[PDB]
């Protein structure tokens, strides 16, 4: 079993520049006679992934002429000069032994580099209807964040909760490539009357102060 | 010409045409079985492509690591042992197709050959005399048999090759384009190439049969005319100028052979080149085309052999059709005698046939001229009657029209006008064979049937019983002798038998005539060859047979002819006079005339012959030995390429590494091309020297020998022309051809051995028991390819006696009506052959096939073992592959190679003959240069008591304690009987032999001291036939005096005495007139005239002259004898004489009988003797 | 040209068997190995196995010994996946890929199918419950105001959400499906001016196939308590 390992997993980029991907394996991929295998892959979502590098630093029939491979012994990296409009999406890596048991990577999207952002923040409590029913859920909007990471954190009454956690992340936006989030917490009707202070955090890169949000039952 | 190929098969019949419908069914079915199994060869190399592959890639499978590659491995198992079924399935229907199809095609064959044979025999016995004497009956004896052998080995078993080959291309070509489609194009552009290639190199491997017969073909004519000129050739000397010029056209004949070898040579070596172009290139557009992934390996296999065998079987086509188009002109010329339309028939039922004939014959305004020459008339208004039991002789102008009347009597030819009746009705209305049934005839010069005296009896009537035999016999005066001979009637006589004298084999001819019981008969000067004691038993039995039938007499010499009852002189087709022997005595015209003018192999010493250029053989054998082990490379590399595509590794060195493996095939094909153009021009240049010199030295060492060897029956001019002709071409190949190709075999199939010895190890144990029977199969296919065993030709021999015998003795058995004899007779002994052949051809067939069968069963076991080998892990396919390459390969090498060669028997056989007559010693060596050749001009001849046998048949006395001597200048006569002696002066005083005891001497010296060469120097033969060369006057003349310059000057004085030059110089182109088959014709005297002069050209002191009867010539024979009268006033002169015009004259005269000299004396004194002599000139008053 | 091509996306029970296709077009079908591998949502990817595309020789991987068989078939040049025992984990992407036999194991894969999306579920067709999203009451702070739609339980995919019947899409971000217990969650929000709520109407629109239902819920402004 030959693990191996990639970075970065989600790296930005301009428009047009360079950017590099590596490859580490954690045996010696070196075969007896002189070669040694990689077979760089690109994915785009939906379509069928392609082959684009193939034994390092050779190409193949009816790629471009923007793309490089180098590297040795156990560390390897495919350079990107000059991306295009067309290039986005995920590239994956490859392995030489086989069984067992020819195993490949994990994959590396594609960012378009924005200027940051810090996120919008929305709270809403359930509605009528919905307690009506019986179960009732807590729901927390972000929007329009960069990058990627953040850092979402439920407290009730300034305690933690890590349960009935629902969280969802958009894909990249077309026009001004943002972001954005939403979590909801499904409770039974007893346990939330209980209480009120309910607040959600949103930690992230842009400042040191989480953003906190909160609300009570009873207050307008 | 053509006949055309419709009408070749004309005499099919019933079910024959089944034969060859089932026939060519059967070739199409098996012409198509071999591309399949190469499409079969392809899946089953793909499973094991597969499996290998499969099982090569993954191997780090622990643990619990030997049960899963096992499965795999027994998947192989079952899914190759499912192949096996098919392999055998094949192999029984190829087995009974190819059977049925050989069969069947020469079952046909024969059954054709069986009648058309008998009925062209049956067309050439049924023909017009008049269409003989002008197609020379030599020709047309070779004609049937080796014509009809030509039509045999042409029209039976070639086309069903031809067939199959067509099918097998057609197979092939279709598999092609069903399994693949780009492969097959380009292979297709190449194919023409080594289509020609394959194609013209068959053509060069059948046959070297005798094309080295037609560019031989003048130094034959010299040969074969010199061996038939020997008598007139050692009486002159003149061994050296026929040697050189035998050498000039030898020396020709050989520049052009070395051309046409390095020819030949050149072209083979063009094939092998192209051929590894073809691999070469091929498989570099078939691995660059696979290892894009587009093909497997299992499709360019089988679309590339396939294609490949495709050109391979159109290029072994090309022979067959041009055998067939030789038999289409061969049958041109058989047909054409078949359909022709005799008019004179002879054989026919239509005329009439009255019984009780009386005989009264009429020519009536008879006009007539021989079919050779319709301008010149020889009887011009003819009438004459003869009445009934009559005896009419007709006599006058040789030439002038007397034997015609013979043979318009027995109708041999039509007279243009006139009428020719018998009893007065039309003889064109009678059946012609009842009309030569009651006529018999007693033709010029007895001839007999190489039979029993019986059965040449019998031939005058078939049915006629033995003491009818005897009672003929004893009419014909000729039953004492008989009973006097070994076996009495059952002795053999002919050409085979006994030899007998003239006069008893004419009384025999009297006596075949006899039984017949003819109402007429015809006497065609039934006695001029025969000596004057001969005749006159003869004429005795001639007068008993006349007595009570109608007689028409040709014959010269008027002697007893006196007692005739009518009398009839010729003079230009006209009968002049006519009345009894008073009557035209007492005419005095034509009649009075004549009558007043008469009245072990040993090995070491074959190789030893070449003792002289042995470097050709060192160079040569070392570079046969190159390519020898350079077959099995083609093998391993082939191997390495297909086992290269069978494992697993970085793509790039796959592609590098068959790329060099073609480079290498390119470079292997290169190599072949130089080794074998060399290989091939020693061993030829060095076969062509051997020949060169080794016929050279036996024409030499056969000049050497003496006479007496001329008179075994099996030396005769055909036999020794064929024999150096023949033998030469046979022993070139014992020591030219056989080094190659042992050393060649050797070389390839043990490096095959060692190569797989090393490799793999169990399954060769298998394949040596496999091996000899492949071995076989490629020599037979070979036999069957080349058809060499189908021509045995032993019974055929034995029965073809009778043919030649029937055909060249034409005339008397026309003349005496056996047609259905010898038909009945050539039934047999052609109908033994018949089932012989059916034999062969079932056991022929059979053998073949069944080789066939266990090629393709082999081919599946050897496999099946090879997947069990593979199955354990303990050997690789690569292995499996080469060694059965290798083995089998090398037997299908040795099968190509090992029947290329000529055979063996018959080549040391033809060693054992050239050796045992090159070394062979004459007794008398002429090519001597001893003895004592004094300056002593006189020539003084004196023969003292020789003793001599001939010793060819030693048992019968020629000469015993005869003595006589000849003084200078004069001239001494020998006459004497039959079987006296005469004729053997000439060949002694040659010495043509020696005597056993007595002595010859030459001015008081024995003739066993002097120089033979000297001695036949200084005497002149002039022989009874004189013999002339195929070349100009000038040499024929000087070929007398040998080593001499010979100018202008001194051929005309020779040509004047000897009363030539007046005729000459009329002639066109005076002297240069080329004389021989191709230019004029000179008449029997004038040829004579121009031996007297090449005997007048040497200056001899003695002159030998060997002439006799009879003489037709009545203008040329009285300038003959002026030549000879003016040749013998200042020689010595020894006559063998016959005429008694020249005898009396004479200065001395000697009477020879049983050896001894019972008189001598001038013409006087033995007249006034009144013994032997005076007998002699009595007879022609 | 060259193509590979798969079946449509799958929805199976628990426990049932399911037979998946890969199709092939356009090159010599005889020579190239299969290899069939997996793909779940958010890992690495596994390797299911692979088969010769010729004579049927199968190889699998220890982890999925039993849980697949294979098949091809020549004359229509087509490969399947048989799967049995199937249960929950098996919710993911699956591909197939191409190899040549003449060379493997030193040469890349050269081409992929479009891949086929299998989902595992254990319940049954359950209509939805759709919930309007109005902010706390309090006073309008800034002038970009959101409003939110949740649409709760429903089974199975998809959803068409629409806003006043997709009359505007500006601002519109919609999430996509969560799961748990064995049911689906999805939400959307959109934002806008303070000069356009309530003084206009804002409708969530829900389409459901499997269900037939389109249900409007028009949105109200939070009471007081
Ligand atoms: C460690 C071991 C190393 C061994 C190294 C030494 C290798 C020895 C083998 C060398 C090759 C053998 C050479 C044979 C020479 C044959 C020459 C020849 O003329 O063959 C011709 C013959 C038929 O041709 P044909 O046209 O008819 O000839 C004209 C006849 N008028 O064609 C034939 O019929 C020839 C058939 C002979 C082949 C049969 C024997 C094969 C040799 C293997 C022996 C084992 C097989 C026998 C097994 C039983 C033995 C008990
Ligand atoms: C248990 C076993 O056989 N492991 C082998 C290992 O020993 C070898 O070092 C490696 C080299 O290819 O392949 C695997
Ligand atoms: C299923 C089986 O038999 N596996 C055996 C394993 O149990 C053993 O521990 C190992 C030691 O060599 O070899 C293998
Ligand atoms: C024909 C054959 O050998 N099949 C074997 C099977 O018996 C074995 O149980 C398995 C290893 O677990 O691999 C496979």
């Amino acid at each position: 079993q030959v693990v191996m390992t990639q970075s970065p997993l989600s790296l930005p980029v301009s428009l047009g520049d360079q950017a590099s991907i590596s490859c580490r394996s954690s045996q010696s991929l070196l075969h007896s006679n002189g070669n040694t295998y990689l077979h760089w892959y690109l994915q785009k979502p939906g379509q069928s992934p392609k082959l684009l590098i193939y034994k390092v630093s050779n190409r193949f029939s009816g790629v471009p002429d923007r793309f490089s491979g180098s590297g040795s012994g156990t560390d390897f990296t495919l350079k990107i000069s000059r991306v295009e409009a067309e290039d986005l999406g995920v590239y994956f890596c490859s392995q030489s032994t086989h069984i067992p048991p020819w195993t490949f990577g994990g994959g590396t999207k594609l960012d378009i580099k924005r200027a940051d952002a810090a996120p919008t923040v929305s709270i809403f409590p359930p509605s009528s209807e919905q307690l009506t029913s019986g179960g009732l859920s807590v729901v927390c909007f972000l929007n329009n964040f960069y990058p990627k990471d953040i850092n979402v954190k439920w407290k009730i009454d300034g305690s933690e909760r890590q349960n009935g956690v629902l969280n969802s992340w958009t894909d990249q936006d077309s026009k001004d490539s943002t972001y954005s989030m939403s979590s909801t917490l499904t409770l039974t009707k007893d346990e939330y009357e209980r209480h009120n202070s309910y607040t959600c955090e949103a930690t992230h890169k842009t400042s040191t102060s989480p953003i906190v949000k909160s609300f009570n039952r009873n207050e307008c | 010409p053509a006949v055309s190929v419709l009408t070749m098969f004309r005499y099919a019949g019933w079910l024959d045409r089944l034969y060859m419908l089932v026939g060519t069914l059967a070739a199409i079915i098996h012409g198509v079985a071999l591309p399949l199994m190469m499409l079969i060869f392809g899946e089953m190399t793909d499973i094991f492509a597969n499996a290998g592959n499969l099982e090569d890639l993954m191997s780090n499978i622990t643990n619990r690591s030997d049960i899963n590659d096992t499965g795999f491995f027994m998947n192989l198992e079952e899914d190759m042992t499912t192949y096996a079924y098919y392999y055998t399935g094949i192999g029984a229907g190829v087995l009974i197709v190819a059977y049925i199809q050989v069969s069947f095609w020469l079952l046909a064959a024969g059954r054709q050959i069986h009648k058309i044979r008998q009925k062209f025999f049956h067309a050439i016995m049924n023909q017009e005399i008049g269409w003989f004497d002008v197609h020379d009956v030599g020709e047309l004896n070779t004609r049937l048999t080796d014509d009809v052998s030509k039509i045999n080995e042409g029209i039976g078993d070639k086309i069903g090759m031809f067939f199959q080959a067509m099918a097998t291309f057609f197979g092939g070509f279709i598999i092609g384009f069903t399994r693949g489609w780009k492969l097959t194009l380009v292979i297709l552009a190449i194919s023409p190439v080594l289509g020609l290639s394959a194609g013209i190199w068959a053509k060069i491997l059948s046959s070297f049969t005798d094309k080295e017969l037609h560019a031989y073909a003048k130094a034959g004519a010299v040969a074969e005319e010199v061996l038939a000129a020997i008598r007139t050739v050692i009486a002159f000397g003149g061994q050296k100028k026929e040697l050189e010029r035998y050498n000039n056209n030898l020396e020709e004949a050989k520049r052009l052979g070395i051309k046409k070898a390095i020819t030949a040579n050149i072209s083979m070596g063009a094939a092998f080149l192209l051929i590894y172009a073809s691999y070469a290139l091929a498989f570099w557009y078939g691995t660059t085309l696979v290892l894009s992934g587009e093909y497997s390996i299992g499709q360019v296999l089988t679309v590339f052999f396939s294609v490949l065998i495709g050109a391979f079987s159109v290029g072994q086509a090309s022979p067959n059709i041009e055998a067939f188009a030789n038999a289409r002109g061969a049958a041109y010329e058989v047909f054409k005698i078949i359909d022709n339309k005799p008019s004179i028939d002879s054989f026919s039922k239509s005329g009439h046939k009255p019984d009780n004939i009386q005989g009264n014959l009429e020519f009536k305004n008879i006009h007539f001229s021989y079919p050779s020459r319709k301008e010149v008339q020889i009887l011009k208004g003819l009438n004459l009657k003869v009445k009934s039991g009559q005896t009419v002789a007709l006599v006058g102008n040789s030439g002038a029209g007397k034997s015609t009347t013979v043979q318009l009597m027995q109708r041999l030819y039509d007279p243009l006008d006139g009428m020719v009746s018998i009893d007065g009705q039309d003889i064109r209305t009678i059946n012609v064979r009842y009309l030569r049934e009651i006529i018999g005839v007693v033709s010029q010069e007895p001839v007999l049937f190489a039979t029993t005296i019986a059965e040449n009896i019998r031939y005058g009537r078939e049915d006629v019983t033995m003491d009818e035999i005897e009672k003929a016999v004893k009419e014909a005066n000729a039953y004492d002798f008989i009973m006097k001979l070994p076996h009495q009637f059952d002795t053999l006589v002919g050409e085979r038998g006994a030899q007998l004298s003239g006069g008893q084999k004419q009384r025999i001819a009297i006596a075949r005539a006899l039984v017949r019981n003819p109402k007429i008969l015809l006497l065609d000067e039934a006695t001029c060859a025969l000596d004057t004691e001969s005749e006159a038993v003869v004429q005795a039995a001639l007068d008993k047979a006349r007595e009570g039938r109608t007689t028409i007499v040709i014959a010269h010499r008027l002697s007893t002819v006196r007692n005739a009852d009518v009398i009839a002189g010729f003079d230009g087709g006209v009968i002049v006079e006519q009345g009894n022997h008073d009557e035209l005595m007492r005419e005095k015209g034509i009649y009075f005339k004549l009558v007043m003018t008469q009245t072990p192999a040993s090995f070491w010493r074959i190789l030893k012959l070449n003792s002289t250029e042995w470097p050709y053989f060192v160079v040569g054998i070392f570079v046969a030995i190159i390519n020898g082990g350079l077959q099995p490379a083609f093998s391993v590399i082939f191997s390495k390429i297909i086992g290269v595509f069978t494992r697993i590794d970085d793509p790039e060195t796959k592609r590098q590494n068959s790329n060099l493996f073609s480079l290498l095939f390119l470079i292997l094909g290169i190599i072949s091309f130089i080794t074998f153009f060399l290989q091939g021009f020693t061993f030829g240049k060095a076969g062509e020297i051997l020949t060169k010199r080794l016929r050279y030295m036996v024409f030499k060492s056969m000049l050497r020998q003496d006479v007496s060897w001329f008179d075994d029956p099996k030396n005769t001019t055909g036999a020794l022309t064929t024999r150096l002709a023949n033998d030469a071409a046979q022993v070139k190949g014992a020591t030219g051809s056989r080094l190659a190709v042992i050393f060649q075999n050797i070389a390839n199939l043990g490096t095959g051995i060692i190569i797989s010895f090393i490799y793999g190890w169990q399954l060769t144990l298998l394949l040596l028991a496999i091996v000899p029977i492949i071995a076989i199969a490629g020599v037979v296919e070979m036999k069957m390819l080349s058809g060499q065993a189908l021509k045995d030709k032993k019974e055929l021999e034995g029965s073809g006696k009778i043919a030649t015998e029937a055909i060249e003795n034409f005339r008397t058995v026309v003349s005496l009506t056996r047609e259905q004899k010898f038909e009945t007779m050539y039934a047999q002994s052609l109908q033994i052959p018949y089932r012989n052949a059916m034999k062969k051809a079932h056991v022929f067939g059979i053998t073949f096939s069944f080789t066939q069968a266990m090629m393709y069963f082999s081919y599946a076991a050897a496999f099946r073992f090879g997947a069990y080998l593979v199955a354990h892990k303990l050997m690789s396919f690569e292995d499996v592959l080469l060694v059965f390459s290798a083995i089998v390969f090398g037997a299908m090498a040795v099968g190509q190679v090992s029947s290329f060669a000529p055979d063996y028997a018959k080549a040391t056989v033809s060693a054992s003959h050239i050796i045992r007559i090159i070394e062979k010693t004459p007794e008398i060596d002429s090519y001597s240069t001893q003895g004592l050749k004094p300056n002593m001009l006189e020539g003084n001849v004196q023969f003292s008591g020789v003793v001599f046998n001939y010793p060819t048949r030693p048992s019968i006395p020629v000469l015993q304690g005869l003595s006589l001597e000849v003084k200078k200048g004069q001239t001494l006569a020998l006459v004497g009987s039959s079987g006296a002696g005469k004729s053997t002066v000439v060949q002694l005083l040659e010495r043509f032999y020696d005597p056993m005891a007595g002595s010859v001497f030459l001015d008081g010296k024995e003739i066993k001291q002097l120089n033979v060469q000297w001695l036949r120097a200084q005497l002149g033969i002039v022989s009874q036939e004189p013999i002339l060369f195929d070349t100009s006057i000038a040499e024929n003349i000087a070929y007398g005096d040998n080593s001499r310059v010979v100018s202008y000057e001194e051929i005309v004085r020779a040509a004047k005495e000897a009363n030539i030059h007046q005729f000459i110089d009329s002639l066109p182109d005076k002297y240069n007139t080329r004389v021989g088959d191709k230019g004029t014709q000179l008449s029997g005297g004038q040829k004579q005239r121009i031996a007297i002069a090449r005997a007048l050209v040497r200056q001899p002191h003695i002159l030998l002259l060997d002439e006799a009867t009879c003489a037709l010539d009545t203008e040329s024979e009285k300038v003959v004898q002026e030549a000879l009268d003016k040749a013998r006033e200042g020689r010595t002169t020894i006559v063998i004489a016959h005429r008694l015009s020249t005898i009396q004259n004479a200065d001395l005269i000697v009477v020879i009988q049983n050896g001894k000299v019972k008189e001598h004396g001038t013409h006087q004194q033995l007249l006034a003797q009144k013994g032997i002599y005076f007998s002699m000139v009595s007879v022609q008053a | 040209e060259v193509q590979l091509q798969e079946s449509g996306p799958e929805l199976v029970k628990t426990g049932a068997s399911v037979k998946i296709s890969c199709k092939a077009s356009g090159y010599s079908f005889s020579n190239y190995y299969i290899h069939w591998v997996k793909q779940s949502h958010g890992k690495s990817l596994e390797w299911i196995g692979f088969i010769s595309c010729y004579n049927g020789a199968t190889f699998y991987n220890q982890k999925f010994k039993g849980k697949a068989t294979f098949t091809v078939d020549n004359s229509s040049s087509t490969a399947y996946m048989k799967f049995n025992s199937l249960t929950f984990e098996d919710s993911a992407v699956y591909y197939c890929a191409r190899l040549p036999i003449q060379f493997g194991n030193f040469y890349p894969m050269d081409y992929w199918g479009q891949g086929t999306t299998v989902t595992v579920s254990s319940a049954k067709t359950t209509a939805p419950s759709v919930y309007p999203l109005a902010p706390v009451c309090g006073d309008t702070t800034g002038s970009s105001v959101t409003l939110g739609c949740l649409v709760k339980g429903y089974f199975p995919e998809p959803v068409t959400l629409t806003w006043n019947s997709g009359s505007l899409s500006s601002g519109v971000h919609t999430f996509p499906a969560v799961l748990q217990s064995d049911l689906y969650t999805l939400s959307s929000s959109v934002t806008v001016t303070s000069s356009t709520w309530p003084s206009q109407s804002i409708t969530c629109n829900v389409a459901h196939p499997a269900s037939s239902t389109k249900v409007d819920k028009k949105i109200e402004p939070r009471g007081p308590t």
